[PDB]
C-alpha cells in the first residue's frame, strides 16, 4: 500500500510505479507494472507513450586523453498507452485514480545485463559508467519525431539478482612444484557464497620436501570485470590483502587459517571498481557476482594465495579459489538511500 | 637490378600507409593505435629502404659511414617503438598493482621519452665506435 510517482514539470503527465527494484531469476523476469494519468483537454490530438531502455556507457583514462568513448542501447521497447491482461496493482490504481488513468506494462527478455555502476573519480562530473535501466513516459503526435522535456517523465529501475538458496562445493585448491623433491601447497574455503561485510576464512597447509625456505605468505582477495560489448580488457583489482612473515623450514610442514574482509571504507580511491547499481550518488556496497546459466559487465571474485620462496632471486608458488559475493533475498525492498 | 626494385615497391607501400594515416588521423583506430609510436615506427621502416641504395653502391668513406651509422638505426627504431606499444598494451591488460586507484598508464608523452632514449643508447653506441 505504498507505490511512487512522478510527475512531469507541468504537471500534466503522472506516472505510478509500485517497485524500484526487478529481481532476476534467470529464467523470465518481474515484469515492469506502471499505470499513466493523463489530461485529455491539455493534448488535442496527442498520443501518450511509454519507453523502456537499456543503457551502456564506458570510458577509461586512458581513452579520455584520445577522446574516445562508447555508449550503446541494449534494449529498446516502446507502448502506445491513452488509447487503449490488468495486474492488481495497476487494477487498484485505477480504481483509486479517476477514468484517465492507463496501464502500461514490461516484459524484459531474459539473459539481458543487471545493474552495474563503476566507480567514478575525483573530478568526474556527469553520467556514470556501466549498465542501467529507466522508463521515460511522453506525449507526442507521433513516436519517431521529437521527445519534449516538458512532456516526459524519467523513472530509473535496477534490475538485480540474489543469493542463491543450495550452498555449492567446498572450494579447494593444490599445487605441486619441483625446482630444477617439489613443494606442496594445499588451500580451501570454508563455503562457496559469501554475503556482503561477512568474513572469509581460508585455511593454508603447506609441505616442504626441498632445501628451500619460504619466506612470505601473501593472500588476496580480488574481483575481476569483464567489459564485453566492445573490444574491451577485462579490469581486475585486489580488494582485500593480507601479507604474513611466516617462514616454511627446509623438511617441514605447516598449517594456518587467515581471514579477511573486503569491504569499500579502504578502497574509496580506486576508479573503475564495480558497485551495485545507483538511482542516485549513494553509497552502494561492491558489486554482486554475476549468475549466467551477458552483454555487459560480468563480475568475479577470486582468492589468492601466494608462497615467496627464494634462497639461491626469489620464485612464487601459488593458488587461486572462486567464489560467489551476493545478498541474501530481504522481506522488505531496499530503500536506495543511507537510512538513518 | 632486383633490390632497388624491391625497395621501390615498398617506399610506395610505406608512403600509402603513412597518407592513409595522415588523411585521417581521427577514426578510433588511429587514436588508440599510438599515433606517436606508429609514426615513429613507419619513420624506421621509411629510413629501412633507403639503406640497400648505400649498400648497392660504390665503397667510399661518406658511403661506408653512412652504411655503419644507419644499418642499427633502421632497425632501432622500429623494434623501440614496437616495444614501446607492447609495452603500453601489457600494462593496459592486467590492471590493479598492489596499490590503490588507477592502474599505471603510460601517456603519449612518456612514450616519445622512452622510445628516444632507447634510440639514443643505440645512436651513442654506434657513434663511439665510428
Amino acid at each position: 500500500t505504498r507505490v511512487f510517482k512522478k510527475a512531469s514539470p507541468n504537471g500534466k503527465l503522472t506516472v505510478y510505479l509500485g517497485k524500484r527494484d526487478f529481481v532476476d531469476h534467470i529464467d523470465l523476469v518481474d515484469p515492469v507494472d506502471g499505470v499513466v494519468l493523463v489530461d485529455p483537454e491539455y493534448l488535442k490530438e496527442r498520443r501518450v507513450y511509454v519507453t523502456l531502455t537499456c543503457a551502456f556507457r564506458y570510458g577509461r583514462e586512458d581513452l579520455d586523453v584520445l577522446g574516445l568513448t562508447f555508449r550503446k542501447d541494449l534494449f529498446v521497447a516502446n507502448v502506445q498507452s491513452f488509447p487503449p491482461p490488468l495486474t492488481r496493482l495497476q487494477e487498484r490504481l485505477i480504481k483509486k485514480l479517476g477514468e484517465h488513468a492507463y496501464p502500461f506494462t514490461f516484459e524484459i527478455p531474459p539473459n539481458l545485463p543487471c545493474s552495474v555502476t563503476l566507480q567514478p573519480g575525483p573530478e568526474d562530473t556527469g553520467k556514470a559508467c556501466g549498465v542501467d535501466y529507466e522508463v521515460k513516459a511522453f506525449c507526442a503526435e507521433n513516436l519517431e519525431e521529437k521527445i519534449h522535456k516538458r512532456n516526459s517523465v524519467r523513472l530509473v529501475i535496477e534490475k538485480v539478482q540474489y543469493a542463491p538458496e543450495r550452498p555449492g562445493p567446498q572450494p579447494t585448491a593444490e599445487t605441486t612444484r619441483q625446482f630444477l623433491k617439489p613443494l606442496h601447497l594445499e588451500a580451501s574455503l570454508d563455503k562457496e557464497i559469501y554475503y556482503h561485510g561477512e568474513p572469509i576464512s581460508v585455511n593454508v597447509h603447506v609441505t616442504n620436501n626441498t632445501n628451500k625456505t619460504v619466506k612470505k605468505i601473501k593472500i588476496s582477495v580480488r574481483q575481476y570485470a569483464d567489459i564485453c560489448l566492445f573490444n574491451t580488457a577485462q579490469y581486475k583489482c585486489p580488494v582485500a590483502m593480507e601479507e604474513a612473515d611466516d617462514t616454511v623450514a627446509p623438511s617441514s610442514t605447516f598449517c594456518k587459517v587467515y581471514t579477511l574482509t573486503p569491504f569499500l571504507a579502504n578502497n574509496r580511491e580506486k576508479r573503475g571498481l564495480a558497485l551495485d547499481g545507483k538511482l542516485k550518488h549513494e553509497d552502494t556496497n561492491l558489486a554482486s557476482s554475476t549468475l549466467l546459466r551477458i552483454l555487459g559487465i560480468i563480475v568475479s571474485y577470486k582468492v589468492k594465495v601466494k608462497l615467496v620462496v627464494s634462497r639461491g632471486a626469489s620464485s612464487d608458488v601459488a593458488v587461486e579459489l572462486p567464489f560467489t559475493l551476493m545478498h541474501p533475498k530481504p522481506k522488505e525492498e531496499p530503500p536506495h538511500r543511507e537510512v538513518p | 637490378v632486383v633490390p632497388v626494385f624491391v625497395a621501390i615497391l615498398g617506399i610506395i607501400a610505406t608512403t600509402f600507409v603513412i597518407v592513409t594515416f595522415v588523411r585521417y588521423n581521427d577514426t578510433p583506430i588511429v587514436r588508440a593505435s599510438g599515433r606517436e609510436l606508429s609514426y615513429v615506427l613507419l619513420t624506421g621502416i621509411f629510413l629501412c629502404y633507403s639503406i640497400t641504395f648505400l649498400m648497392i653502391a660504390a665503397p667510399d668513406t661518406i658511403i661506408c659511414s653512412f652504411r655503419r651509422v644507419f644499418l642499427g638505426l633502421g632497425m632501432c627504431f622500429s623494434y623501440a617503438a614496437l616495444l614501446t606499444k607492447t609495452n603500453r598494451i601489457h600494462r593496459i591488460f592486467e590492471q590493479g598493482k598492489k596499490s590503490v586507484t588507477a592502474p599505471k598508464f603510460i601517456s603519449p608523452a612518456s612514450q616519445l621519452v622512452i622510445t628516444f632514449s632507447l634510440i639514443s643508447v643505440q645512436l651513442l653506441g654506434v657513434f663511439v665506435w665510428f
